[PDB]
């Protein structure tokens, strides 16, 4: 349903924004792994959570 | 510290719930003007001698 997809997308962005604010929840070692392809740190963590 | 971040993220999701909507119902409504005089459109024609 379009409602479920919209709800999931908005909630996911709120989590990512809060997680990466101030001191990030995820260490720099995991960011290096998730940014090997070329995607940014925020984007790499976002796909893994999904 | 990392627990406060996880707990903060969950509270952000729970706070995203919508309460209600508010709007004005004005469609179909028009203002009213006031006409002060009644048009009669009458004239009295009388001869000079009054006959």
């Amino acid at each position: 349903t379009s409602g479920s997809i919209i709800n999931h997308a908005n909630n996911l962005n709120k989590v990512i924004n809060h997680v990466f604010a101030d001191k990030p929840l995820i260490s720099e070692t995991m960011l290096k792994i998730l940014t090997i392809d070329g995607t940014t740190g925020k984007d790499g963590y976002r796909n893994w959570l999904d | 510290e990392d627990m406060a971040k996880i707990y903060g993220a969950v509270a952000a999701v729970s706070k995203n719930v919508n309460s209600s909507v508010t709007y004005e119902v004005k469609r179909g409504t028009h203002e009213l003007i006031k006409v002060p005089t009644i048009p009669h459109n009458l004239v009295l024609i009388q001869s000079d001698n009054g006959k």
